[PDB]
Parts: C-alpha cells; sequence; structure tokens
C-alpha cells in the first residue's frame, strides 16, 4: 500500500491506459492522490520537463508510466521520481523490463502475452522477460520482502 | 388405486375435447361429467344435447366414447 | 454488528403480481355490476388533457436537422413526444418517461438515440459509427426482434447498424463490436456484463434505454436492478457518464424509479397519466365470481361470445389467450357459438371485396386450422404457425378483413397491429418456472391492452379483461396508475451480489452495501419500510439504512459461502471469488444450483448420472410431476435413450426425460408437458454450460467430454450418434436419415467424391450438396511437435490446420474450439485452452504452444482433443505418443547457501 | 388409521412441534374441509399476522357460515378491515348476535342503527341487541332516547315470549356499568327491579 | 366513487351472493 510498484504491461499503448485505470480506480475510492508520496510543490520542476501531457496528468496523481515512445529525458525523470519515492506506481511496458534503473517492492505483471502481428497471434512472454520483471521486485536494504 | 386410471382417461378426454385448461378446470369438469352420467338414472337419449353440447359437439362416435367413461366409473 | 436476516421472509411471493396498495380508487364514471356469475367493472374512456395554452404538437421541421432523418413519415410528433423533445435532444439528462403503453415511447427512445447519434456527425460524411454504442434494453425477446426492425428502418439513413444480442458469448461480443444500437433483453445484457463481453465497449456505451422499466416489479426485476445499479455505480466510479432513459408505464413509485435511475425529478422525470394515452380506452373487467372452475370456464366462453357480439359488425376484436392450442380452440368456439345462435353473418355482411379476399386468401392458405376460420371473419395468430401465414393474418387484420383475430401474447409484443376491441380471455398462463397456472404479468397485460384502439381509425379503444373476481383489483390497480412498482431484489439478492463479487465491483461488505444502495430495493426500503420488513423503529435508528444493507449483504453472503460461491470471512467482511462463483455468475445459475453441482459432480459420473445432476437443479425446484401427464411421461421413459434411475413420479425423472425427449425430438402432447420441456431446455443451455465449466475447471476429462457434448446436443437438438449434417439445417431430412440408415462413420464421407457420396447414399441428385456440406463441416488437422523441457514438463507445439472450407452463413465470424490435453486414462485434463479460429485466419496453421506436466509413472501417451465448442461430432483427437520420448535427466540439486559468516570488505 | 375424525387430527396438531404440525393440519384439511377446529388450530400455529390472515381467508372460503372462523379472522384485523369483514360475517352468519354487536361497535351511528335494525329483523329474540342499541344511543350525542329503546325492547320481547330474568338483565346492567354507559343501565335496572311491593 | 379494497373484494367473493344486499351499510 505504501511501497513502490512497477506494473509491466504488454505494449506501448497499454501503459497509458493502465496508468489511467489505476487512477480512476483510486479516485473511485476516496483515496485520490494516494500514490503521490510527495507534494505537488515538488513535482513542478520534474513535470515541466516532460512532453507527454497525460504523463503529467497521471504523475500529478502519483502514477508514472514508461514505454519506448517516451524520450530518455522523460524516462530518466520518471525513473528519478520513482527511485526517490515521490510516486508509487510506474506502469512500464514489457520491453522496458531490461532497461530500468529502478526496482520496486511490488511488481505486477499484467497479462504475460503480446500480439505478434506477423503470425496474428498472442504469443506468450519468453520466461527470461518474466524473470527479469520478477527480479525488478528487489529492493535490497529498504524492503524485507519483494 | 385403479379408479384413478379411468379418472385420468376422463381428464384426457376432457383435455382433448376442451383444450388445455388448468387442473381444477379439468377435474371440476370430471366431477361434472361423471356425476351427470351417473345421476341420469340411466337416462340416455338426453345426454348428447347436454354433454357434447358442453364438450362442443365433436360427433356421436365420441358420444359412444363417453358412454364408457360413465360406465367405467362404477361426532 | 451483523444480524442474519430471514431472506425468504422479506420477499414478495407473488412476484410480478404483488400489490403494494390496499385501496384501488377508480375514475369517476366507473360503475360495477354483478350480472350473472361475474362482476363487470367498467372504467370509461378518460378524456384527454386539454392542451396547455403554450403547448403544441411541434412538427419535425422544428427539431434539429440531424434528427429529422429519423422521423420519416412523421409530419408532427405525439403530445408526449412534444413535451420532451427538449429533454431528449437538447439535454443529456437521464430521463424517466412514465407514459401509457402505446403512447409513443419508442420514438422518445429514438430521440435519445438521435441525440447520441447526433454527437458523431463527421461534417463531410454522415455518422462516425464507432465512437459510441446505444443499448436498448427491452423486456421481451419478440419486442426486441421488432425493435431491431423499427430502429433498422428509422436509422437506415445514418448507416447505423441495429442488431439483437443473441447466440453464444463470442457471437454476442462480435455483435457488440459490429453494431451501434444493441437491442437486448435485460437478462441477455446482464449475462454479457457478467461474462464480460462488453467490457471493451462500455466506454463506448453512452446511452442505455430501459424499455418498460416497470419490469422492476416483475420477477425479472432483479436483473434490471442489477443492470442499473452496475451502470450507475460505474458512472459514480469510472466517471464516464452514461445516459439512462427509463421508459415505463404510468404506475406508482415512479419517483422511486426516478431516484433509482438518478433522474432529477425536475428536468428528467415525466409522468403522463392514462389521459395522455392516444386512443382513450373504455376498459371493461369481467371478474368471474363462482367457485367451481368448469362453470368459470363456461362463463368465460359465454363472456367472450357476448363481448364479441357486442362488437360484431362495428369493430375488429383482438382476443388474447394463453396457449397456441387455445387460440384455435376459442376461435372455433366463438365461431361455433356464432353459428349456433345464427349470428355468424354479422361479421361478414356481403361486403364482397372483404369476404372475397377472405375466401380466396383462405383457399390459398396452408394452415388447415386457419383455413377453417378465414372464410368467416375469424382467424388465429400464434408463434407456431407459418411466417407466411401469420403475416397473412397480420396483413388481413390491418386491412379490416379479419373481424376477430385470436392470438397469444406474442403478437402483442411482436407486431404493432392494434384493434378497436381487445379481449384478454382468462389472465391465466401456465408458468413452468413456478410449475403452475399463475396470473398474467403486469408487462403482458399492459402490452396486450396497448393494442386497444388503433391510432389511425379509432376514436376510442375497448379493452375487456376477463378474470377471476379475486384478481380483479390487481388489474384495476395496474391499468389505472395504482399498482406500485416494488423491488423484487430480495428474491435474487445473493445472485446479484455474486455477480458483483465476480466482476470485482464489490470486494468487501462495505462495497457490497455501497452497491446495494444503488439498487431499487434501497430506495423502496427507504420510502416504504413497512412493506420490506423494516419497522419505523429501525428507520429512526438507521436513517440512511446502512445496518439493514449490512444485514442483507451479510445474509446474502452467508448464502454465498454456504453454497461455496464466495470465500466470505465474518472477520473483515472481505469477499473472495471462487471459480464456482465465476461459473454461477457467468451462466446465471442460482447459488443452490452450484451447491448441487458441487455436491453431485464427481469425476466418475456417467451420462446417466449427468442428466440426474442436471435435473436436480434449483431452477427446477417448482417443477412437479402432475398425474394428468404421467401416462405420457411413461411413453417418453420407454423411448428416451439415456436411462433414468428415478421413478417417474419423482420430478427429477420428469426433467430428465423432458430433456431427453427434447434432444430426441419426440413429439409431446400435454400443454403442461411441452411447457415444462421448453422451460427445462431453455434453462438446460446455461445449466449444462455451467456444469461443463465446473467440470472443465476441475479437470475431469471424461465428464467434460460428456458435458460439452450435452451442451452441443441441447443446443443443436440432436443426439451425437445422429449425423453431423443435421447441424446444417439446410439439408433435407430424408437424405440425412438415409445417411443415418446406411451407418458408416461420418469420416468416411471425407474421402469420397461428389459422385461417390451420392451413389453411396443412393442420392445422386443430393450428392454434390452432401459433398459441399461435408466439406463445410469443421475439421481441424492437428500436428504435435513435443519437446521435453525438464523431466517434469514438456512443451507441446500443436499446429492446428483448418481442413474445411469456411462459409460465413454456417460458421460466422469465428469457430470456437477447446484444446484438451489429457493423460492416458483421459480422466485428468492436464491442459485445456480455448481456441478461436477467426474467419480472417482460416486455411492457415495456428501454432498453439503450451506446457504439459509429465509424472513419474511415465505415460505412454497424452491425448490432444480439439473439440468444437458449438458443433456436434467435430472432434480431432491426436495421440501425443511417448514411446521414443527420452526425458532429460532429473537435474542435480542446486548448490546450497552454506551459511558463511558474512564477508567484510576487508576480505 | 382414523381419517374423517377431527379430534384425532387436533391431537395430532397438538402433539407435534408446530412446523410439522402445519403439515399435519394440511393433511387434516385435505381429509376434512368444512372443519373449523382444524382451521382455528392452523391459525394458532403460525406466529405471524399475515399468515394467520391468509389461513383464515382460506378457512372462510371453505366454510363461510361459522361464527368461530369470523371471530378468529376479525380479531387479527384493524378496525376498518375488521368492520368490512364483519359486514360479510353478519351477511354469512345472520343468526349470530356476537358478530352484529361487534359490528355495531365498529361503525358510525347512522350505519350502526341500520345494522342493529337488521339484527333485530333477523334475530328478534335477543335482548343484547336492544341493550346494545341503548349503549349506542347513549354512547353518541343522544341521551333521552335510551329509555324509549328499552321500553320498546321488553315490549317486543314479551311479545315474542322470553320472560325477563331479574338476573340476566341486571347482569347486563352490571356489565354496562363496567362499560361506561350508566344511564342505560339505570333504566334497565329500573324496569328489571320493577318487574320482579314491600316483599 | 368506486373504491376497490383487498378486504372488501375478498369478502365479496365469499358466501352465496344473493346475500350481499343484506345488513345494509352497503
Amino acid at each position: 500500500p505504501k511501497k513502490p510498484v512497477i506494473v509491466f504491461v504488454p505494449s506501448r499503448k497499454q501503459t497509458r491506459l493502465t496508468a489511467i485505470d489505476i487512477l480512476t480506480t483510486c479516485a473511485a475510492d476516496i483515496q485520490r492522490q494516494r500514490f503521490l508520496h510527495c507534494t505537488e510543490k515538488d513535482l513542478i520542476p520534474y513535470l515541466e520537463k516532460l512532453s507527454d501531457s497525460t504523463l503529467k496528468e497521471t504523475l500529478l496523481n502519483g502514477v508514472g508510466y514508461l514505454h519506448e515512445g517516451l524520450s530518455p529525458m522523460e524516462r530518466r525523470l520518471v525513473e528519478q521520481l520513482f527511485s526517490s519515492g515521490a510516486i508509487q506506481v510506474v506502469v512500464a511496458s514489457r520491453s522496458l523490463c531490461w532497461g530500468m534503473n529502478v526496482a520496486a517492492h511490488l511488481v505486477i505483471i499484467m497479462d504475460t502475452q503480446y500480439y505478434n502481428g506477423k503470425i496474428h497471434a498472442y504469443v506468450d512472454y519468453p520466461i527470461y522477460d518474466v524473470l527479469q520483471m520478477v527480479g525488478h521486485a528487489n529492493r535490497p536494504l529498504q524492503d524485507d520482502e519483494g | 388405486k385403479e379408479t384413478r386410471e379411468t379418472y385420468e382417461v376422463l381428464l384426457s378426454f376432457i383435455q382433448a375435447a376442451l383444450g388445455d385448461q388448468p387442473r381444477d378446470i379439468l377435474c371440476g369438469a370430471a366431477d361434472e361429467v361423471l356425476a351427470v352420467l351417473k345421476n341420469e338414472k340411466l337416462r340416455d337419449k338426453e345426454r348428447r344435447k347436454e354433454i357434447d353440447l358442453l364438450l362442443g359437439q365433436t360427433d356421436d362416435t365420441r358420444y359412444h366414447v363417453l358412454v364408457n367413461l360413465g360406465k367405467k366409473i362404477t361426532i | 454488528p451483523r444480524q442474519v436476516l430471514d431472506l425468504e421472509d422479506l420477499v414478495f411471493t407473488q412476484g410480478s403480481h404483488f400489490m403494494a396498495n390496499k385501496r384501488c380508487q377508480l375514475p369517476d364514471g366507473s360503475f360495477r355490476r354483478q350480472r350473472k356469475g361475474y362482476e363487470e367493472v367498467h372504467v370509461p374512456a378518460l378524456k384527454p388533457k386539454p392542451f396547455g395554452s403554450e403547448e403544441q404538437l411541434l412538427p419535425v421541421e422544428k427539431l434539429p436537422k440531424y434528427a429529422q432523418a429519423g422521423f420519416e413519415g412523421f409530419k408532427t410528433l405525439n403530445r408526449i413526444q412534444s413535451k420532451l423533445y427538449r429533454a431528449a435532444l437538447e439535454t443529456d439528462e437521464n430521463l424517466l418517461l412514465c407514459a401509457p403503453t402505446g403512447a409513443g415511447k419508442t420514438n422518445v427512445a429514438l430521440m435519445c438515440m438521435l441525440r447520441e447519434i447526433g454527437k458523431h456527425i463527421n461534417m463531410d460524411g454522415t455518422i462516425n459509427v464507432d465512437d459510441f454504442k446505444i443499448i436498448y434494453i427491452a423486456p421481451m425477446r419478440s419486442l426486441v426482434q421488432e425493435m431491431v426492425g423499427s430502429f433498422g428502418k428509422r436509422l437506415a439513413t445514418y448507416g447505423i447498424t441495429v442488431a439483437e444480442l443473441t447466440g453464444d458469448h463470442q457471437l454476442c461480443k462480435e455483435e457488440i463490436s459490429a453494431t451501434q444500437i444493441i437491442v437486448c433483453t435485460p437478462e441477455k445484457w446482464d449475462i454479457i456484463t457478467r461474462k464480460g463481453g462488453e467490457r471493451t465497449y462500455t466506454q463506448l456505451v453512452r446511452l442505455i434505454i430501459l424499455d418498460e422499466i416497470h419490469l422492476l416489479h416483475d420477477d425479472r426485476g432483479p436483473v434490471l436492478e442489477a443492470l442499473v445499479a452496475r451502470a450507475i455505480r460505474n458512472i459514480e466510479m469510472t466517471q464516464e457518464d452514461v445516459r439512462l432513459i427509463g421508459l415505463s408505464a404510468t404506475l406508482p413509485n415512479y419517483e422511486d424509479v426516478a431516484t433509482f435511475l438518478r433522474v432529477d425529478p425536475a428536468k428528467g422525470l415525466f409522468y403522463f397519466d392514462n389521459s395522455f394515452r392516444p386512443v382513450p380506452l373504455e376498459q371493461t373487467y369481467v371478474g368471474i365470481t363462482e367457485k367451481k372452475a368448469i362453470k368459470r370456464f363456461q362463463i368465460m366462453n359465454e363472456i367472450v361470445y357476448e363481448k364479441i357480439m357486442e362488437h360484431a359488425g362495428k369493430n375488429q376484436v383482438l382476443v388474447f389467450v394463453h396457449s397456441r392450442k387455445e387460440t384455435g380452440k376459442t376461435a372455433r368456439a366463438i365461431r361455433d357459438m356464432c353459428l349456433e345462435k345464427d349470428t355468424l353473418g354479422l361479421f361478414l355482411r356481403e361486403g364482397s371485396a372483404s369476404t372475397e379476399v377472405l375466401r380466396t386468401e383462405a383457399e390459398q392458405c396452408k394452415n388447415l386450422e386457419l383455413k377453417d376460420l378465414l372464410p368467416y371473419g375469424f382467424a388465429i395468430h400464434h408463434a407456431g404457425m407459418t411466417r407466411v401465414d401469420r403475416t397473412l393474418v397480420e396483413d388481413l387484420f390491418a386491412d379490416k378483413h379479419i373481424q376477430v383475430l385470436v392470438s397469444t401474447a406474442t403478437l402483442a409484443w411482436g407486431v404493432n397491429l392494434p384493434a378497436h376491441t381487445v379481449i384478454i380471455k382468462g389472465t391465466q398462463v401456465y408458468s413452468p418456472e413456478k410449475g403452475r397456472w399463475t396470473e398474467l404479468g403486469a408487462l403482458d397485460i399492459l402490452q396486450m391492452l396497448g393494442r386497444a384502439g388503433r391510432p389511425q381509425y379509432d376514436t376510442k379503444g375497448e379493452g375487456i379483461l376477463i378474470t377471476s373476481h379475486g384478481e380483479l383489483q390487481y388489474y384495476l390497480s395496474l391499468l389505472n396508475q395504482q399498482l406500485p412498482i416494488e423491488s423484487q431484489m430480495v428474491s435474487k439478492l445473493p445472485d446479484m451480489l455474486n455477480a458483483e463479487i465476480v466482476l470485482g465491483n464489490v470486494q468487501n461488505a462495505k462495497d457490497a452495501v455501497n452497491w446495494l444502495g444503488y439498487a431499487y430495493l434501497y430506495i423502496r426500503m427507504l420510502r416504504s419500510p413497512t412493506l420490506y420488513g423494516i419497522s419505523h423503529d429501525d428507520l429512526k435508528g438507521d436513517p440512511l439504512l446502512d445496518q439493514r444493507r449490512l444485514d442483507l449483504v451479510h445474509t446474502a453472503a452467508l448464502m454465498l459461502d454456504k453454497n461455496n460461491l464466495v470465500k466470505y470471512d465474518k472477520k473483515t467482511g472481505n469477499f473472495q471469488v471462487t471459480e464456482l462463483g465465476r461459473i454461477a455468475s457467468h451462466y446465471y445459475i442460482t447459488n443452490d444450483t452450484v451447491q448441487t453441482y458441487n455436491q453431485l459432480l464427481k469425476p466418475t459420473l456417467s451420462e446417466i448420472e449427468l442428466f440426474r445432476v442436471f435435473s436436480l437443479s434449483s431452477e427446477f425446484k417448482n417443477i412437479t410431476v402432475r398425474e394428468e401427464e404421467k401416462l405420457e411421461l411413461q411413453k417418453l421413459l420407454e423411448r428416451v435413450p439415456i436411462p433414468v434411475k428415478e421413478s417417474i413420479e419423482e420430478p427429477s425423472a420428469k426433467i430428465n426425460v423432458l430433456l431427453q425427449a427434447f434432444i430426441s425430438q419426440l413429439k409431446l402432447e400435454g400443454f403442461a408437458l411441452m411447457a415444462d420441456m421448453v422451460y427445462v431446455t431453455q434453462s438446460a443451455g446455461r445449466l449444462m454450460r455451467a456444469i461443463f465449466e465446473i467440470v472443465l475447471n476441475r479437470g475431469w476429462a471424461q465428464l467434460t467430454d460428456k458435458t460439452l457434448n450435452l451442451c452441443k446436443m441441447i443446443d443443436k437438438r440432436m443426439w451425437q450418434s445422429m449425423c453431423p449434417l443435421r447441424q446444417f439445417r439446410k439439408l433435407p431430412e430424408e437424405v440425412v436419415k438415409k445417411i443415418e440408415k446406411k451407418n458408416f462413420p461420418f469420416e468416411r464421407l471425407y474421402d469420397l467424391n461428389h459422385n461417390e457420396i451420392g451413389e453411396l447414399i443412393r442420392m445422386p441428385k443430393m450428392g454434390k450438396t452432401i459433398h459441399k456440406y461435408v466439406h463445410l463441416f469443421p475439421k481441424l488437422e492437428l500436428s504435435v511437435h513435443l519437446q521435453p523441457i525438464t523431466r517434469s514438463t514438456l512443451k507441446v507445439e500443436l499446429t492446428i490446420t483448418p481442413d474445411f472450407q469456411w462459409d460465413e452463413k454456417v460458421h460466422g465470424s469465428s469457430e470456437a474450439f477447446w484444446i484438451l490435453v489429457e493423460d492416458v486414462d483421459s480422466e485428468v485434463i492436464l491442459h485445456h485452452e480455448y481456441f478461436l479460429l477467426k474467419a480472417k485466419y482460416a486455411q492457415d496453421e495456428h501454432l498453439i504452444t503450451f506446457f504439459v506436466p509429465v509424472f513419474e509413472p511415465l505415460p505412454p501417451q497424452y491425448f490432444i482433443r480439439v473439440v468444437s465448442d458449438r458443433w456436434l461430432s467435430c472432434e480431432t483427437q491426436l495421440p501425443v505418443s511417448f514411446r521414443h520420448l527420452i526425458l532429460p535427466e532429473k537435474y542435480p540439486p542446486p548448490t546450497e547457501l552454506l551459511d558463511l559468516q558474512p564477508l567484510p570488505v576487508s576480505a | 388409521m382414523c381419517p374423517k375424525s377431527e379430534d384425532v387430527w387436533l391431537e395430532a396438531a397438538r402433539l407435534q412441534p408446530g412446523d410439522t404440525a402445519k403439515a399435519v393440519v394440511a393433511q387434516a384439511v385435505r381429509h376434512l374441509p368444512q372443519s373449523v377446529r382444524i382451521y382455528i388450530r392452523a391459525a394458532e400455529l403460525e406466529t405471524d399476522i399475515r399468515a394467520k390472515k391468509r389461513v383464515l381467508r382460506k378457512a372462510l372460503e371453505h366454510v363461510p357460515n361459522s361464527v368461530r372462523l369470523w371471530k378468529a379472522a376479525v380479531e387479527l384485523e384493524e378496525p376498518e378491515d375488521a368492520r368490512i369483514m364483519l359486514s360479510r360475517a353478519v351477511e354469512c352468519c345472520p343468526t349470530s348476535v356476537e358478530l352484529w354487536l361487534a359490528l355495531a361497535r365498529l361503525e358510525t351511528y347512522e350505519n350502526a342503527r341500520k345494522v342493529l335494525n337488521k339484527a333485530r329483523e333477523n334475530i328478534p329474540t335477543d335482548r343484547h341487541i336492544w341493550i346494545t342499541a341503548a349503549k349506542l344511543e347513549e354512547a353518541n350525542g343522544n341521551t333521552q332516547m335510551v329509555e324509549k329503546i328499552i321500553d320498546r325492547a321488553i315490549t317486543s320481547l314479551r311479545a315474542n315470549g322470553v320472560e325477563i330474568n331479574r338476573e340476566q338483565w341486571i347482569q347486563d346492567a352490571e356489565e354496562c356499568d363496567r362499560a361506561g354507559s350508566v344511564a342505560t343501565c339505570q333504566a334497565v335496572m329500573r324496569a328489571v327491579i320493577g318487574i320482579g311491593e314491600e316483599d | 366513487a368506486i373504491v376497490f379494497n383487498a378486504t372488501s373484494e375478498f369478502c365479496r367473493t365469499l358466501g352465496e351472493i344473493p346475500t350481499y344486499g343484506l345488513a345494509g351499510n352497503r
């Protein structure tokens, strides 16, 4: 509840939708802005750097997201907002499992399949991707468990 | 228990010549038909104009069907 | 805090028929008289309300231009439609139109549809069809099938696809993805929302239109309360607004349906009393008084004769009866009485155009029952006669040639043919779900009496309602705005609570109390505490009524965890969904039915015991075997092919042989027995699918073969030893019985030519068609590439090759298959998975990679059965043989963490 | 072993626990309709006013001419439904004075006078309908008409042939004095002491 | 005005009914 979360999602377009669906569900409950452990006083130097406006919409409520289409500007600044503990949830794409300089308490892996459109089928994740995603649930000193 | 089977074939004759009514309608018509062919005191030529008039004038081959109903009835 | 309630105490046992009112106060000139064995209660034609001095029938040239294309043929609007064109087109408020039946409520729904259609106008084109969906929830299915035609005609100029939600869940999610106006029953839309096949298009649903929302009073009430509590709760949680348009009949507690629909009673609530009915009906009520039911039946026939003869030459009459046989029975009965009293020529005077059209239309007719009546004025219309012949009756009655139409209720839903006089004869329908002769519903009576008075010719409707006298006050309260709409949700509260638990909408008892606050039961419990088992002491001690909602949630959750549907702890109040919960929610079977299927389903059940486990469903708890059909049941029990362990005077044997007499297509004769058969099979679709899902989830391979086969046998209405060419309904049945007579295996037909087939059946004319239909039959060719991953796990890469010609008229958008991988004994499914063969991707291989476990007594095979989810005798088995399978060695154990004292960096 | 015997069936209702005694009573009313003791025992078995009302409604539908069933079904209803049911009670039990007296208690003066008039037309030989007319007259605003009723009472009851008792009439005066209508009891006691000089 | 009532209609359907025109108050 009060510890970092990475939500790995199948695609570049699923991460924005899931970063909004976490927020509509936390605003469905009365605990809106429960994923922002800092204040909006502290987010404006990090929110004024970004290009994706809906990333600012989701980050101001405490849920960042990450995919290939973001710039490493936005990617490194969301990773810095997440490593500091300012936000609590980062919804990262499946292909960013290798490239994340951050590790959470809870890693949710939503839907371990992805649409290979060359064969028109939902191929499963290779287990090395799922093992790296699982290994992102590893905060050595801060966490008793992962 | 074998009064009940002539009772059921009387219900089924009423259901065929009267047309799929509830249980109390058919059993009240059963009481009516059996207690009106028993209480004729064996008056027989008057039974068409009451009872097939009730059952809608099928024809008198079903009247000689319905004679055997009332025959096979009996602090 | 929680106190367990008596949940069957609080229900209304009459169901659709419960009267909340003690008094029924009538209009002014509304006398009653005890004539002879019946009391006749007239209620006169209410004069229409005189027009407001600044209120007029606006034309269609004053509503906005995007909506003018929907109102073709309409110069002006109705009065009720003119009162709320501004609230249905200019405002996005939730509406509750409480109009009389027949007063143009579907054009109000069309106005709301045109507002939501008019938000996607796409300036150079016409309609952006794929950014919105409109749900039209109408109570009866034939009303849905004619609303599909009406909205398909009216929205044809917009290119809007209107369709009806039918078929299996894949067909329903394809029909949702393809269409804009989705017309459905409340139960079909609710079973889609429970199974989840609209979840991708609920951000696209912007308008649900609840036609006939006084179904809240019906026993189908909890479905509508669950639908609206779910939609309103998603509006309060997800915050995407859907517009709810409830169309109702003018009945009391309309302000509670307004609060239930989140309708603001200023802007959205419109209550038009029965004066605003377009053709004002003089309504007569014959309540038969005497207490011997055969005299009541004779008096009812005398009353339909007298009320027919009251409108003999003057007006058309639409008699409404309960059964299809009763239709011809009382048509011939009033014809025999008119021929008896020599009043037969009053209908057909020598109006030689009319009687000549009737005579030459009679001699053309194929229906020998309708040919008996059509030379005179009389005719029949049930759903059992031909489409040609029943539209012949429709068009001959709309041209004032048929003087007396007799019909079942379905015409009143299916067709908008109104008559001057309607005469509802009897008000007694045999409902098999209660297993008895119950009264006609509020819905069916209000719809039958909306056909009184046609809006073209008639200045005054006339609706005679022949009833028992004790049931007279119910229909007087119903048709005169005095039968209150009360919630029936305590009947089905554990099932709707389980549907909210399964969907994840409620998680603990607090969210379940929050959801119960959105129901109609909460508003009715707030406004009328006494009727729902609440004292005023309890409303003064709990004004928002939260402890009663906790007690209802706790009682329903005790019903859910007793029947193992929900893991419910009384400590924290949290719910956990069980897979029996998912199956009972997905297939609508009650909590007692899944407790029956949890007790009774073993892996070792035969096909004999499977019909018995089906027949002990709690959906059939009111099915009793009456003695008047027992003889016929014996004639079924000696002919049904699966044996029945029970004796025939036990009800489970009746449900057993009725399901088997359905699948065998045995002709039944009793009306009660055909009605019980239709009921048990329309329940048997979902019940057998729920048994199949329970059995498949627990992994029992023999019973999942039996249950999936029995799903497809109930659906296709054939036994699986019959020819698979009966699932193509386009074949002649004589050549199919010639194929079953010459009993070779069906797979022999694949290798033959179209000459060779036709001379094997000795039907050389039919041979090319048999070849086309045997190659239209679904047939997958499987190949396995197995690779031992560990000693315990194999990776099976199953390539599925469609070896059948796809055709959209027989297969549709998709063919669904089950891939079941099972052991040598075929009694444990090691891996089941669903496989959609989509129509874009026929004729090409599908790689399905999965991992199956392999245990220490190394089996000689596994079996991959790819069966059809829909088609009988569509199964490809492939033995994955483990003869030359060299498993990898059992790997060495990992190196242990020796508990070294932890290494300082100075090391 | 003994069907068509009401006392065995009542013993069977009395010896069971009540919820299976309900099925016992259902067996009994299948075996014995028109049996008011089984129906009153069915009424006492169910412990809620709605079910007692439904059971006694079925009872009155079966046997409608029994004063005990009307007494049992009226005692569950509140006064407007009770007087509506009592009107049918005295329409079906026209020779039972208790239903007429409870009805005339349960109604307005312009209706109670008609009801007592119809009770005296059906049942002339009663003396409680006359004293109930006196109690009705004194109970509403009139006060001097009461002695005109009682002198019209003992006239017609001596014209039909019941002697006045000197014990039952003074008992009617005593129960009237316990019912707060002392002026009617005054004239009744005057006539009763007069018709029953130094001895 | 004609007012229908549950108790009144139940009591109307009982009995003989030439007898509903008795005990006036009707």
